[PDB]
C-alpha cells in the first residue's frame, strides 16, 4: 500500500479562511476577487464530498481559536483535512484582519502528536498569499 | 512511530520572497487554475501530478499588465512543498 | 515567456528547522534511501512519486539511538520542495 | 507533453560537492560517513548516465566560483542539471569548509534569466544538511 487510505465514511473538513478586508491599521488594501476564489474553492471542494465551512475576515486571534477548535474535533472518520488560507501575507505569515500571524502557529494544532485522529492522514494546506515584495520578470 | 511533521502538504499560491498575483474580477491566479485542474483531473491523476499541471498553468498562461513598470509584465510560479508519505488520489 | 524561478526542485533531507541524520558507517538517511529508491523505480516510476518513497522510508524505517536521552529516538521527515512545470523521468 | 523532454544527447551534469572537514575556526565537526554517501551517489547518477563530478572540503567563496563556472557553461546538448550538497547548515544556509554561504546565491546563478542553456530544464538541488537544531520526537 503505497497511496492514503481515502474509503472512510467522509473525506474530511475543509476550512476556507476568506478574509477580504483589513483594519486601516494593517496598511493593507481589499482583496477583490477573493470572493470569486472563496467560492470557486467551496463548490470544488464540494464536488470532492469535503464538508465545506467557509470563514470571512476573521482577526489573527479568530484564527488561532479556530484552528485549536477543529483540531479538537474527532477525525477518525475523516480521509484528510484541507485548509485553505486566503488573505495578505510575507514569508512564512499570513494576515489576519487586524494582523500577522506565523504559519507556524496555526500549522501545529495539526502535527502527529497533538492532533491524534489525523494521524497518518493527509493535511493538506492551501495558501493564496504574497511571501515578500520580489517581483518576477520572466524570460524567454 | 512516524515524524510528527510528517503527512503536512502545503500548496503555496508563489515562490518563497516573491509577491502573488490577484485579478479583480477572476480572483488569484493559483487559485482560479487550481480549481480548473481539479475539476479535470481529481479522477485521474494522483495529486502531485495535479499540482504539477497547476504549477505550468500559471507559469505559462498569466503576466500582469499595469501602467507604472513596477508592476508591469511580471510572472509567477507556485510552490509544492510536500512532506507527504504516500501517494494521494481523490478516488 | 516563463518564471526565472520555475524548473528548479529542491529535495531536502529534512523539514524546515529541524536537525538532519547522518551514521558514521551507512552514511546520512536520506541519501542512502534516495539511491536506494532510485536503483528500484527510475526505469518506472515519476520523480516526484520516487521521492514519496524516499519520504515513506525514512519516515518509518529509521530512528535514532543515543545515549544521552536528548538524541535518542528521534525522527525525520524528508521535505520535496517543487517548483516543476512538467513530470520527470529519466528515460 | 507533459513530461520533460529528456532525449537530448546527454543527460546532463551533476555535480556532488562533499565536504567532510571543516576548519578550526568554524567549531564544526568532521562528517562521518559523508564518503559512503558520495561514493553511493556517483554511482547512482552514473548509471542514470549523467556525467558526474565530485569536490570535496570546499570553501564557501569556492563553492559560489565552482558554481558561477558550471553556470556559464553550455548546457545546450544537455537534458538537465543537479548539483547534490552534503555539509553542515542551517534554514537556508549550508557550510563551506569556512563558514556559511546562504543557498538562494548558490542557486541564482541557474535562473532563467542568467543561465539561459538551462531555460526550461529541471535543475535539481539534492542537500543533506541541518536546517535547524530542533529534534523530531516521533508518534504513534
Ligand atoms: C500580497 O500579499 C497579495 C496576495 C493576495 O492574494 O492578496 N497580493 C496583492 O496585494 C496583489 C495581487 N494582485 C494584484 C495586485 C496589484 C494591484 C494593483 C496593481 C496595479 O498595477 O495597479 C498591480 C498589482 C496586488
Ligand atoms: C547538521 O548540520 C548535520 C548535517 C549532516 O549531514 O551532517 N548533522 C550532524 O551533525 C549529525 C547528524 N547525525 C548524527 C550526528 C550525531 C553526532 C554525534 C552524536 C553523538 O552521540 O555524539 C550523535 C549524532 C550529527
Amino acid at each position: 500500500d503505497n497511496s492514503y487510505k481515502m474509503d472512510y465514511p467522509e473525506m474530511g473538513l475543509c476550512i476556507i479562511i476568506n478574509n477580504k478586508n483589513f483594519h486601516k491599521s494593517t496598511g493593507m488594501t481589499s482583496r477583490s476577487g477573493t470572493d470569486v476564489d472563496a467560492a470557486n474553492l467551496r463548490e470544488t471542494f464540494r464536488n470532492l464530498k469535503y464538508e465545506v465551512r467557509n470563514k470571512n475576515d476573521l482577526t489573527r486571534e479568530e484564527i488561532v481559536e479556530l484552528m485549536r477548535d477543529v483540531s479538537k474535533e474527532d477525525h477518525s472518520k475523516r480521509s484528510s483535512f484541507v485548509c485553505v488560507l486566503l488573505s495578505h501575507g510575507e514569508e512564512g505569515i499570513i494576515f489576519g484582519t487586524n494582523g500577522p500571524v506565523d504559519l507556524k502557529k496555526i500549522t501545529n494544532f495539526f502535527r502527529g502528536d497533538r492532533c491524534r485522529s489525523l494521524t497518518g492522514k493527509p493535511k493538506l494546506f492551501i495558501i493564496q498569499a504574497c511571501r515578500g515584495t520580489e517581483l518576477d520578470c520572466g524570460i524567454e | 512511530k512516524i515524524p510528527v511533521e510528517a503527512d503536512f502538504l502545503y500548496a503555496y499560491s508563489t515562490a518563497p520572497g516573491y509577491y502573488s498575483w490577484r485579478n479583480s474580477k477572476d480572483g488569484s491566479w493559483f487559485i482560479q487554475s487550481l480549481c480548473a485542474m481539479l475539476k479535470q483531473y481529481a479522477d485521474k491523476l494522483e495529486f502531485m501530478h495535479i499540482l504539477t499541471r497547476v504549477n505550468r498553468k500559471v507559469a505559462t498562461e498569466f503576466e500582469s499588465f499595469s501602467f507604472d513598470a513596477t508592476f508591469h509584465a511580471k510572472k509567477q510560479i507556485p510552490c509544492i512543498v510536500s512532506m507527504l508519505t504516500k501517494e494521494l488520489y481523490f478516488y
